[PDB]
């Protein structure tokens, strides 16, 4: 017979990005208008620039 | 204290960097004034602002004054109009919530107001910060709640066909790091009630829907009457003067 | 001595607890909003042949299509206000409606379900206890405008005193010839056909001369905070036809002949703010009751 | 200088189904992005400048939309229809439209007639002329209002004399 | 904390079915409730400080073998984490699961004949929360759906007006009415920022803290220990 | 509350605030006075012309008072003779009952 | 009223509107419900967990109640035994007159 | 029949009738925006080694700049504000301060002046008349904290009317035996310690057995609208400061221990509504009062 | 006045005019005659049915 159902493109609720990410503020719908986290050089082993 | 003083000093940086960037806000009247001494232009404005810092003086409101605030207070209290709100509402297709019906829309993302009770319970509501930090996620999505302590931007593309009402990208993305909403964008079409192939795939392909307070930009046809407004113009026979000055030198 | 009062303002039965947090409120102002449309669209559908418009408002009301084959009865809000205007009149009446029902229908329309924007006026006279001496005769006849009787047969002049009610604005006395009036130990005035008083002021004497009958006219208004949208002659007129439906026939209750006798009545009883904010929202209740029933009739 | 506006800025669109059943009245006033995590106040202040310069209300200004009229063919007409704003014959098509798909009659001339005399222009007591137009009504709470704090400057040329009279010498 | 962790109707029927008897109840002899003593909490006082000891304290108590003694036994498992000691069920009994024991017939147990007011009151309703009241009364309508007792759980619930309030709107019977309730049940969970170690007055408080504050050691290190013990195993 | 904010304006001359009672500009102040003068000749008049004339150029309308009627139902019975022996009274402005 | 609607937006979740009421948002709504349990143990204790918590982070404190101390000036008088013939008569709280 | 009354209650003197419009308002608020700044800078300027922030805080004030030589009273806004304290207490008392002076006064910062924006609680307790038996002898003692003192010598118990008017919110009452209260023609419950009233309830009567004297504690809270910059505490202290001064010794006039005592007793008397409109702005008067006289004592 | 000019004209089927009576064209005169004619079954009932 005639085909009124036969399925479509499907909507995903989650993107779950599979790879590590640095850590970030929000973006997208939500903008963060606060400065970016300050990556800080710490906790070194050799003693470098002392 | 000494964060004091750092966050004085970095802030008038700040100020002065941007108020001589492009064309200065300060005259050069002034900056011939503030240079007699020697120093530069950009030095005396930084002391003078130093020194007004606490005053008294009385300031007189000018008409350009009133009409920033008057714009600035309708952004906050009308957001709808301007593309952004403050909160929005996630939940599975399954649960049916109450919407907006007047602009006859297939799957309405629009409700008059985010519903206080879902089937009898009050729908639980999570800020935008603790919402990122969330680490069981899957299962506070499952029943559903509102997102809110923050500012959405959404855009919406009303389409004159008849289609699945659905958004541009994900709703959410979710990383090691945080998670976050992606940008909204709806494609909303209207409704035919008696195509069974599109009440299907909307209970079918989409599985969660995003809402958020109807915007009041939008106005149904069958109330046109409420957008009849009036204007006032002065009358033609006005005459401006440009150089209303009284007197003639001597010569 | 002899006391005579009001016959409206005895024994005023409790009124219903039920329905009066905010999620009820904006129901109560939804159905308003959604009958008065549908006075609206069924003028604008007689005035042009088709009966769309009519069909759209009575889709948003009933939340299904009008049918031919069936009744109109006003679908599932029609029978959720129904029932809500029978709770509201007394304790002793059920409540049926469950919440999540009337949560579902207040979010077909934005309002605010604030019932204290606005004023409206009652005009019933609250007399509430009238002392006269012996050899005295008193009667009071009405509700709208009291007409207090009065006809003493003893050879001395009889002093009457009058105590309206505490919670009434201004009340105005009209004889049928000029007699005297004042308050408590104040000096008394000559004859005047008419007085504006204070019911606040305190009891008013009136004394009445030996020989022939003097009847005064009494006219109060009351000032009770309404919404905006409250209309008197809509209550007036939904609460006949909920009197007439049986919507108000509960075992242990009083009948009152207009909505402002109903009003007063409970104002003047203990815990009385507390029971004319719920009068209140019954009011608006009863005029989205006789806009929706004059659309639909059953 | 004082320019001059000729045209108001109503901001407004019809949107309507292909079949008619539907439209809607929207107002476009853009789009603006917020950041979260700061002052939404100061946010405000930097767009309310921008929406002044795209409505061309940041400058003094005084409208002239008086002559934006037309005059109908009938006798006993004698009004001016105004051109500005949304016209009445994009709303009579899209109603004519939706009572196509409800097999209803179109718009009969009564009707037709009430409904494109909607926008007219007619004089005030003072001298002014008023416009009733369709347009969007932030739009018309902002352009009324700028107009309203530039009007408070616009004095009298014999009120202007009067206040400089003391300063003028005598040479 | 596995069972105080489920925040949905679904999740806390699922468990239910998943869980056997053994897990509701307690070998431990533990000490008598609705007993007056004295604890010491030194982050507060010097002075010793009064409790009560209740059947919801989250700690084993004896428990009688009767049929109230078992079903008493599961509600304080779902609302406190752990049961009481009841003295030999047996083998038949423990093998089945919770909701066997509440919604089933094939137990041969005779629930019926049981007042719902005096179990309220002996694990003291007035001292339990909205979502342990919430629990409580999910366990009572399976109960009663299940003998034909609906109108005896309607009186009870008329009788207590702050618990009608407050009630669960699903009905056993129905799958509809499970999937579309949005009752919030989770008394435990991983919170936003955190929460200081820090004890509590009251036994019950301080019980509650020490489930939501292992909850996220238990989160992250549950898979592999259980795993080792259930491979090479048939469950009950 | 856009359409309020507007119509309040050009009532008010003001804009809306919160923490503000509203209420109702000079306009109100106007209307309250012109309604103490109108109902006898011994209260006072203290309105300016000016400001009656710069309100009343917010709308624009005819200010006819006589284009239409209406009809009032107060029953004037300005007198009722009687002879000695009668007795007479009268009750009521809408409906006059007159015993006698 | 910028001030004003900062303050009112963070405490109640909403705008201030004219035409609405101010009634503080949910956290008007929880902070009496909690008031009433606290008072008496038959209170019905019905705002939920989630509402708790969610209010909680708005702002950033210590919920640390036994870091300051206060006086409370109120007299306990237990029994004052009396014997017979001797009339006691105590009287007030914040100042207890004993009358014998 | 013996009737006690409370001393605070009695002949409440008439209130002034001058500076209560919206630029007298605007003028008191005025008064006490610049009073708080005045001890605030001398507070400031105490702790550091400069009087920059006094004498910025004293121009403000007083229109001049402060001079060692001279005293510093305050300026013209000193002598303004306290001519109007004088006016509001009493009728009779002058209106010195021209209005265009008040006017120039207000314009010194923006303040919007309205007076019923927020409430407080008040804790006079009114008693407005207790009704006592023959052989029974009945006192009232304090205003803050009334105690009824009741002596029955006579066979029986005796039945002892309570009337604490129709404007206190809450009446609690405290006895040092439990006793028996009722509201008219109900029964009467178990003796108990505690009785939370309602004065609008009606008049309460109390059961006073023969013999064990019986003393009667009373607390009452009333709501009153006040500005939000209303602080009860440096109201008192203005009330009792300007009192001292002599600002309100004039001819026929009632004197209170406290503006406690003295806004309850303007309630209760005849045209209250109106009275308490005054005594409001005069708190907040006193209010700004207390603060500029202590950081300039004169 | 040309929205009560319109309105006349349809209502009276005459155009209005300045020295004229306006009273209302041939639809007063029929209202009239037939509130004559309800009230009592005396009544001429003049107006005929075209």
């Amino acid at each position: 017979g005639e085909i009124i159902y036969d399925g479509g493109l499907s909507s995903k609720l989650a993107d779950v990005v599979d790879k590590t990410t640095e850590p970030h503020n929000a973006d997208g719908a939500v903008k963060d208008g606060r400065i970016a986290p300050v990556k800080l050089d710490l906790e070194k082993q050799k003693l470098d620039k002392l | 204290t000494s964060g004091s003083i750092i966050n004085h000093a970095n802030n008038l940086n700040k100020v002065i960097n941007h108020v001589f960037a492009d064309k200065p806000l300060i005259s050069e009247t002034m900056l011939k004034i503030l240079t007699i001494d020697g120093t530069t232009g950009k030095d005396g404005y930084r002391n003078w602002l130093d020194k007004l810092v606490g005053h008294n003086y009385p300031v007189y409101v000018e008409p350009v004054v009133n009409i920033m605030n008057f714009i600035s207070a309708r952004f906050v209290a009308d957001s709808s109009y301007f593309g952004y709100t403050n909160e929005i509402m996630i939940m599975p297709n399954h649960i049916n919530v109450p919407v907006d019906d007047r602009f006859g829309f297939r799957d309405s993302p629009f409700c008059t107001s985010l519903p206080r009770t879902i089937m009898g319970n009050d729908v639980r509501r999570i800020s935008y910060n603790v919402f990122s930090m969330m680490e069981d996620i899957d299962d506070v999505i499952s029943e559903g709640f509102i997102l809110y302590d923050a500012y959405f931007n959404f855009s919406y593309d009303i389409m004159t066909t008849d289609g699945v009402t659905r958004l541009k990208e994900d709703i959410l993305i979710v990383t090691d790091t945080g998670n976050d909403i992606k940008p909204i964008h709806f494609y909303i079409y209207f409704e035919n009630r008696n195509d069974k192939k599109l009440r299907y795939e909307s209970k079918m392909n989409v599985s969660y829907r995003l809402y958020i307070k109807t915007p009041a930009c939008l106005l149904p046809l069958s109330d046109y009457m409420r957008a009849q407004h009036d204007y006032v113009s002065p009358s033609s026979s006005r005459v401006y003067i440009k150089d209303p000055a009284v007197v003639y030198t001597r010569s | 001595a002899n006391r005579a009062t009001s016959a409206f303002l005895d024994n005023p039965h409790p009124v219903g607890v039920n329905y009066v947090d905010e999620g009820s409120r904006q129901f109560v102002a939804v159905a308003e909003l959604l009958a008065s449309k549908l006075i609206d669209s069924s003028r604008e559908s007689d005035e042009s042949n088709s009966d769309v418009p009519f069909v759209q408002a009575y889709s948003k009301f009933a939340d299904d299509n009008p049918r031919h084959l069936r009744v109109k009865t006003g679908g599932k809000m029609a029978n959720a206000l129904t029932n809500v205007i029978r709770s509201y009149y007394s304790i002793n009446a059920p409540a049926i409606v469950p919440q999540v029902e009337i949560d579902r229908l207040a979010s077909k329309a934005t309002v605010s379900g604030d019932m204290y924007n606005s004023y409206a006026i009652f005009n019933s006279v609250p007399i509430v206890e009238v002392l006269s001496p012996a050899r005295t005769t008193v009667s009071i006849v009405g509700s709208d405008r009291a007409d207090v009787t009065m006809l003493n047969t003893g050879a001395g002049a009889a002093n009457i005193t009058f105590n309206f009610g505490q919670i009434a604005e201004t009340v105005i006395l009209k004889g049928s010839v000029p007699f005297q009036l004042a308050r408590l130990n104040q000096p008394m005035p000559a004859a005047r056909f008419t007085y504006k008083l204070r019911p606040l002021d305190g009891p008013f004497i009136v004394v009445l001369p030996v020989g022939n009958p003097l009847v005064i006219s009494a006219t109060a208004a009351t000032r009770i905070q309404v919404p905006l949208a409250f209309n008197k002659a809509l209550v007036e007129s939904g609460f006949q036809t909920a009197m007439n439906d049986g919507l108000f026939d509960i075992q242990n209750v009083n009948y009152y002949s207009s909505f402002d006798e109903f009003i007063i009545s409970q104002y003047h009883a203990q815990d009385g703010i507390n029971r004319v904010s719920t009068c209140v929202i019954l009011g608006l209740a009863l005029q989205a009751y006789d806009q929706m029933r004059r659309a639909l009739p059953v | 200088e004082l320019i001059k506006v000729p045209t108001i800025p109503h901001n407004l669109v019809l949107i309507q189904s292909d079949n008619g059943k539907h439209a809607l009245i929207k107002e476009d006033l853009g789009q603006w992005p917020v950041e979260t995590g700061i002052s939404l106040v100061n946010q405000a202040g930097v767009f309310a400048v921008q929406l002044a310069n795209k409505l061309g209300i940041d400058k003094p200004f005084v409208l002239d939309a008086g002559s934006n009229y037309f005059t109908d063919t009938s006798f006993i007409d004698t009004r001016k229809y105004c051109t500005d704003g949304l016209s009445p014959r994009e709303i009579q098509k899209a109603l004519n439209r939706q009572r196509a798909y409800y097999d209803r009659p179109e718009l009969t001339i009564s009707e037709n007639k009430t409904l494109l005399s909607q926008s007219i222009i007619y004089p005030d007591a003072d001298g002014n002329d008023v416009s009733i137009i369709f347009s969007g009504a932030m739009s018309h709470a902002i352009f009324t209002y700028a107009q309203s704090q530039w009007n408070k400057n616009i004095i009298k040329l014999d009120d202007y004399i009067r206040e400089i009279t003391l300063t003028v010498p005598k040479q | 904390m596995d069972v105080l962790s489920k925040g949905s109707l679904k999740e806390l029927l699922a468990h239910l079915e998943k869980t056997p008897l053994e897990e509701a109840i307690s070998y431990r002899i533990g000490t008598v409730p609705y007993q007056n003593v004295l604890i010491s909490r030194n982050e507060y006082y010097n002075q010793l400080y009064p409790d009560t000891t209740s059947l919801i304290d989250g700690v084993s108590r004896e428990g009688q073998r009767n049929v109230n003694g078992l079903i008493m036994s599961i509600i304080s498992y779902v609302v406190s984490g752990s049961g009481h000691y009841i003295p030999n069920i047996g083998f038949m009994l423990l093998r089945r699961s919770i909701l066997d024991i509440l919604t089933k017939h094939d137990t041969g147990l005779v629930t019926n004949n049981l007042n719902y007011g005096i179990i309220a009151r002996n694990l003291t309703v007035s001292k339990m929360n909205c979502e342990q009241r919430k629990r409580m009364l999910i366990c009572f309508k399976l109960l009663a759906y299940k003998d034909g007792n609906q109108n005896d759980y309607e009186i009870y619930l008329n009788q207590n007006i702050p618990l009608k309030q407050i009630a669960p709107n699903f009905i056993p019977g129905d799958m509809r009415t499970v999937i579309h309730n949005q009752d919030q049940l989770a008394i435990v969970g991983i919170p936003a920022y955190r929460l200081t170690q820090s004890t509590e007055l009251s036994i019950r408080d301080d019980n509650a803290k020490s489930y939501k504050l292992g909850y996220v050691d238990w989160y992250n290190s549950n898979s592999f220990l259980r795993e080792r013990s259930e491979f090479n195993l048939i469950r009950l």
